[PDB]
RNA sequence: CAGGAUUAGAUACCCUGGUAGUCCACGCCGUAAACGGUGGGUACUAGGUGUGGGUUUCCUUCCUUGGGAUCCGUGCCGUAGCUA
């Protein structure tokens, strides 16, 4: 019914693109915590590494925030870490 | 009529695998002695082909001049690459003071009586250039009092039309004599 | 005077032109206002330009001016084709070439040749010579033809007056204004607008104002030749 | 910091100039105001007025170009600046242009420009050159 | 620094080993391409474009590189202007 883009028609839409996404106040969020390790492991490999910017869409802050909070869960094993 | 210049011939060479493939440059200036002068940078294999394309470049590219009689205006420095003039009016009888470049420019474009002095760039090229933008930023108190919208009187002292009587006096007499 | 009024003029729609990214007049006049991130037209000075260039051009054509029909755009072509047809003039449509107007001179010798092969082909000397150069002659000849169309009829120290495709071909401005004489297009809307001593605003792509506005200048030319 | 706003004013006039803008904004002095007038006289400028703003008032200055675009104003230039402080005796005032541009004294009599200056007999401080 | 190998010869690159040093505390010296090879402070001076931070209004879902304006910092392109 309506393109991706050239939306004249909704207002500025509070809605997500490939572009555009601060996926964390977007949707699939409680709470940015270490204790919550369900939603930390959506932001990693099967490898355990962590994504980046221009992969996931957050800001630095959000971005920032969650790696702090996943290299502490690491740190007190809640969290699977890459390793032997 | 026109009066036509020689000044500055310098040996150029392009190089190439076989040696050097020499030419020949010139700097010409044309002038009638009235107030148009011209500028030509001419080169060629051969020196008379330089001279004739500065000759007839200077002849496309004239530019009049605010004189007065046979004196400039007003002082004025003048900027080209790195040429500066400052040019200045004399008193009349007093000469073309100038060195080579700038007396060849200022003895065609028909001043008699007037002042200069090279500062910087001592090369002819530029040394031209600059003198030609100085003759450019001159400006005729006419069109000074038109852009202001004040009249002559308020607009310039009184020597300086004194200067201008005097011209159109003796102009008005040389040509009554000529043809009348 | 005006050509054509207000609501057949809002029909054809008086908003057009181009995108925000590429503008710099300092004419806040004919910058009309920020409008879906795009600008608009300013119809007093557009009917004012109109009216000027227009007495400008009665006044240069009652004495009895030339310009003629080059083509460089695809929107113009068909249309200075067709206005060439029933005005009357010679027409161009494919490829500006590195100085006419300055170097006028050589291409004139471009004209005599273009005579010497039409010559040739009138006369009807073909396997005098071998069929591929004369193969190669036609390869010349569409060449010629499709680069060149105006100086057939100009031989006649062309005046600088009328611009074909402005920001694409800005070397076809500096040829003219280095002379000087009086230069006119339908503003290519994204340009420094204050070189051309007459200036009009309109459209850079539209087909439809463009066909328009040639047909425009071509019924001042016709009223200038008309009334001479 | 800001510490001459005279070289502040006919800066910004030059580069107003320029850009071909057609009206300028300063704050307000009662020196900007005279040296406005003599301007508006002398012919370089159409016309100021003073608007205001929130904290104090304001200049505002109406140019004036040529019919075709031509500025009218060549050139301009402080001259008396502050370390430099020049003063001119009547016997030695500057002479621009041989005369036809304007020099701006600042005098017991107010501002004058050097013709008026010299008819009166007085001299003072300079404080410009224009052309 | 010792040895191996290349080498015309190799006090050198390459290989094997390996001390002072790199590390910590307390003091010293006080220099570099300590570079934007651009001293600091300040006003005006065409714009476009990405980007980090904080304000704010409208289509408003008002869960949005939302969009616009604004302020600060940061990079690219580019007018006039300037420069050998």
């Amino acid at each position: 019914m309506m393109a991706v883009k050239k939306s004249r028609k909704r207002t500025a839409a509070t809605e997500l693109k490939k572009p555009r996404r601060n996926q964390l106040e977007a949707l699939g969020v409680t709470t940015i915590d270490y204790k919550d390790v369900a939603v930390l492991r959506t932001f990693l490999s099967e490898r355990g590494k962590i994504r980046s910017r221009h992969v996931t869409g957050l800001t630095p802050q959000q971005q920032r925030q969650v790696a702090t909070a996943i290299k502490n869960a690491r740190e007190m094993a809640l969290l699977p870490m890459a390793g032997p | 009529n026109y009066i036509e210049r020689v000044v500055s011939i310098n040996r150029v060479s392009k190089v190439v695998k076989g040696g050097r493939r020499f030419s020949f440059t010139a700097l010409v200036i044309v002038g009638d002695g009235k107030g148009m002068v011209g500028v030509g940078y001419g080169k060629a294999k051969e020196v008379p082909a330089a001279i004739a394309k500065g000759v007839e470049e200077a002849r496309k590219n004239f530019f009049r001049v605010p004189l007065i009689g046979s004196t400039i205006t007003h002082p004025v420095q003048g900027e080209a690459a790195a040429g500066v003039v400052m040019l200045r009016p004399a008193s009349p009888g007093t000469g073309v003071i100038a060195g080579g470049a700038a007396r060849a420019v200022l003895e065609c474009a028909g001043v008699h009586d007037i002042l200069a002095k090279s500062l910087g760039s001592d090369n002819a090229i530029n040394v031209v250039h600059a003198t030609v933008a100085a003759l450019k930023l001159l400006q005729r108190p006419e069109e000074v009092a038109a852009r202001r919208g004040l009249p002559i009187e308020d607009v310039a002292p009184a020597g300086m039309l004194k200067a201008r009587r005097e011209s159109e006096a003796l102009a008005a007499a040389a040509a009554r004599e000529g043809s009348a | 005077m005006a050509v054509v009024t207000m609501k057949q003029l809002l029909d054809s729609g008086a908003h057009f032109g181009h995108q925000t990214r590429r503008w710099n007049p300092k004419m806040k006049r004919f910058i009309f206002t920020d409008r879906n991130g795009i600008y608009i037209i300013d119809l007093q000075q557009t009917l004012t330009y109109i009216d000027k260039a227009y007495e400008f051009v009665k006044e240069t054509v009652a004495h009895g001016g030339t310009v003629l029909f080059v083509g460089t755009k695809k929107q113009a072509q068909e249309s200075i084709a067709e206005e060439a047809t029933r005005v009357g003039m010679p027409y161009v449509n494919q490829r500006w070439l590195g100085g006419m107007l300055t170097n006028f001179s050589t291409v004139h010798k471009r004209l005599q040749r273009l005579k010497e092969l039409e010559a040739m082909e009138q006369t009807g000397g073909f396997e005098g010579r071998t069929k591929k150069e004369i193969l190669m002659l036609t390869r010349e000849k569409n060449k010629l033809e499709r680069s060149l169309g105006g100086i057939r009829d100009m031989q006649k120290v062309p005046s600088a007056v009328w611009v074909v495709d402005t920001n694409k071909e800005h070397i076809a401005v500096g040829e003219a204004r280095k002379l000087g004489i009086p230069v006119i297009a339908i503003l290519d809307t994204n340009c420094d607008p204050d070189v051309v001593d007459y200036p009009i605003p309109g459209n850079d792509d539209a087909i439809r104002s463009a066909a328009l506005l040639t047909k425009v200048i071509a019924s001042a030319v016709a009223e200038g030749l008309q009334a001479r | 910091t800001m510490t001459d706003p005279i070289a502040d004013f006919l800066t910004r006039l030059r580069n107003a100039n320029s850009a071909y803008h057609d009206e300028v904004t300063l704050p307000h002095s009662k020196l900007k105001a005279n040296i406005a007038e003599i301007l508006k006289r002398e012919g370089y400028i159409s016309d100021y007025r003073t608007e205001d703003a929130r904290v104090g008032k304001s200049l505002v200055v109406q140019l004036k170009y040529g019919p075709s675009r031509e500025r009218s104003i060549a050139g301009l230039r402080r001259v008396s600046k502050p370390g430099l402080r020049v003063y001119a005796k009547s016997t030695n005032l500057p002479r621009v242009l041989g005369g036809l541009g304007v020099a701006i004294i600042s005098t017991s009599s107010g501002l004058l420009t050097d013709r008026q200056a010299a008819r009166q007999g007085v001299g003072g401080e300079v404080l410009a050159y224009v052309w």
